[PDB]
RNA sequence: GGGGGGAACCUGGGGAACUGAAACAUCUCAGUACCCAGAGGAGAGGAAAGAGAAAUCGACUCCCUGAGUAGCGGCGAGCGA
RNA sequence: UGGUGUUGGCUCUUGGUCGCGCCUGCGUAGGAUAGGUGGGAGCCUGUGAACCCCCGCCUCCGGGUGGGGGGGAGGCGCCGG
RNA sequence: GGGCCUGACUGCGAGGCCUGCAAGCCGAGCAGGGGCGAAAGCCGGGCCUAGUGAACCGGUGGUCCCGUGUGGAAGGGCCAU
RNA sequence: GCCCGGAUAGCUCAGGGUAGAGCAGGGGAUUGAAAAUCCCCGUGUCCUUGGUUCGAUUCCGAGUCCGGGCACCA
């Protein structure tokens, strides 16, 4: 790792969960990129990937994200794990918390009806090229 | 009955309760029942089909 | 193996049961005794060996009331013992319980 | 101070079988008979970590009732608050 | 005969599972050892590139990776078949 | 032999055959919702008479009846198998 | 009743990119014979259907059938 990353690193602390909020004013602290970066929100679906029918897939038309309007199009891999932008490093913390509670509103509102667990069995918040902070979704 | 002949329901297809028990032969008659019979809880005719007993 | 010296305790008397099939619980048809008859159950009796004012003074008590052994002991600190005998200095340990 | 005795009665520790189930094993007989330890003119029990539906009662023992009820039961024979 | 009590000290070696760290993945087209999607035009270097000496190794035999001794400014992508 | 079908109905059932009991048997007619037929009408399996097994215990699908102070739940009842 | 499972050519069989191996059959070499040996060749929805992937005997759902296991039987 760089030591433009391993700076970052210490802003964090794995143990910590954080708040979507705690999450949103630390982003802008974890973007020390050249170029405004994004966030991502990585989940993991505790249901089953090799299968059907319990397949997570659709779309969200976020208040306000990208900015690169809404309408972002997600779907569950292989494995247990969805990927989605919710903004740009950009973005008012207040704007970001908005979107990443009203994308993962989504997900909910797209679980199966025949999945075992938490579903949500993990989620997290980043940006293209900084760490990542686990969240209490 | 034996092994082939064997001994079956039928549910009412709208409300699920299994209202006539009967036989087929599972040779003769490899595909499920389906058969227009009076379910008792819906009052009226209803397909009902064949339920494992 | 007999009574506990600490605790009192002694053999009781069980009945040794049985049973067949399966419980109604696990969709059985229900559980048949197929024997009962009368057995012993036994205190765990284990020797206990502790000097007191320098004699050997030794213990048949159930496993369970073992550390009330060194708390007699203990509890054997302010007592005018030296000199004695086995037996009454296990008398007046007694003595405290 | 103990020890030993005492017709029955009493409480504690142990504890059958014939029999009944028109066979028999769970169940019954029965915690009976019997053995043993102890007590006494009685013994046991006894002042709620109780009942159990009454916003209630108020230690324990004994009799009547509740009731062959509620229940228990190879849901059999029977057992039984 | 398993578990467990009575039943303790010190060592050496193992498996399961959880958390973190790191690496492992080779049909065939091909720069050649493509896990899966997702973000994405920059990222690596005085917090030491390019080959080198010992290599922990891993190997599908071409390479993959890794800590260190030398080392003193270029390597790696978008491009694009 | 062909066409359309599922009455191999749900709720009942006057009246009987048979008969120690228990069981077994036949049944017109009314209601519900149907099938076939122009209609009269027929249809509660099969020309008939064997193709079977009481209770008990328990499985499953229903119903929402009971639910040990109360609300639930455990567990039962009822209907079907 | 439930749990684990096998189906791949005539027989027995191993296996995310694929389709093979043993001896049975046939052709040839060799042999006095019978073999053993040696070389070539076949003999496939990889149980069925449905769904992943660019595709699949390979992953998953569902079936059909034999195989095993545990338990229960008023
Ligand atoms: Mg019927
Ligand atoms: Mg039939
Ligand atoms: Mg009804
Ligand atoms: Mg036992
Ligand atoms: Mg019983
Ligand atoms: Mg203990
Ligand atoms: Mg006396
Ligand atoms: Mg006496
Ligand atoms: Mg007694
Ligand atoms: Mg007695
Ligand atoms: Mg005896
Ligand atoms: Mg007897
Ligand atoms: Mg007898
Ligand atoms: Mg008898
Ligand atoms: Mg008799
Ligand atoms: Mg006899
Ligand atoms: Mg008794
Ligand atoms: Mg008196
Ligand atoms: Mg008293
Ligand atoms: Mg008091
Ligand atoms: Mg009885
Ligand atoms: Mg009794
Ligand atoms: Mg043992
Ligand atoms: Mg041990
Ligand atoms: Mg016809
Ligand atoms: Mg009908
Ligand atoms: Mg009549
Ligand atoms: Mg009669
Ligand atoms: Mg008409
Ligand atoms: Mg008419
Ligand atoms: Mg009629
Ligand atoms: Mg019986
Ligand atoms: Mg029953
Ligand atoms: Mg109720
Ligand atoms: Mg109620
Ligand atoms: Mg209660
Ligand atoms: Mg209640
Ligand atoms: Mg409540
Ligand atoms: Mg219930
Ligand atoms: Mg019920
Ligand atoms: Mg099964
Ligand atoms: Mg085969
Ligand atoms: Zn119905």
């Amino acid at each position: 790792h760089g030591k433009r990353y391993r700076a970052l690193l210490e802003k964090v602390d794995p143990n910590k969960v954080y708040t979507i909020d705690e999450a949103a004013r630390l982003v802008k602290e974890l973007a020390t990129a050249k170029f405004d970066e994004t966030v991502e929100v990585h989940a993991k679906l505790g249901i089953d990937p090799r299968r059907s029918d319990q397949n997570v897939r659709g779309t969200v038309s976020l208040p306000h994200g990208l900015g690169k309007a809404g309408r972002i199009e997600f779907r569950n891999d292989k494995t247990g794990a969805i990927h989605a932008p919710v903004g740009k490093a950009s973005f008012p913390p207040e704007k970001l918390a908005d979107n990443i509670r009203a994308f993962i509103r989504a997900l909910e509102a797209h679980k199966p009806e025949g999945a075992k667990g938490t579903f949500l069995r993990s989620v997290y918040v980043t940006t293209t090229m900084g760490p990542s902070v686990r969240i209490n979704p | 009955a034996s092994e082939v002949r064997i001994k079956l329901l039928l549910e009412c297809t709208e409300c699920k309760r299994r209202n006539y028990a009967t036989e087929k032969n599972k040779r003769n008659t490899p595909n499920k029942l389906e058969l227009r019979k009076y379910c008792p809880w819906c009052r009226k005719h209803t397909v009902h089909r064949e339920v494992k007993i | 193996s007999k009574v506990c010296e600490i605790s009192g305790k002694r053999p009781i008397v069980a009945n040794s049961i049985q049973r067949r099939g399966k419980a109604k619980r696990e969709g059985g048809v229900g559980k048949k005794t197929t024997g009962i008859s009368k057995r012993r159950q036994y205190p765990n009796l284990q020797k206990v060996r502790v000097r007191v004012a320098g004699q050997e003074i030794t213990f048949r008590v159930a496993a369970s009331h073992i550390p009330k052994v060194y708390e007699l002991v203990e509890r054997a600190k302010g007592l005018k013992l030296e000199g004695l005998s086995p037996k009454e200095i296990k008398k007046e340990l007694l003595k405290l319980l």
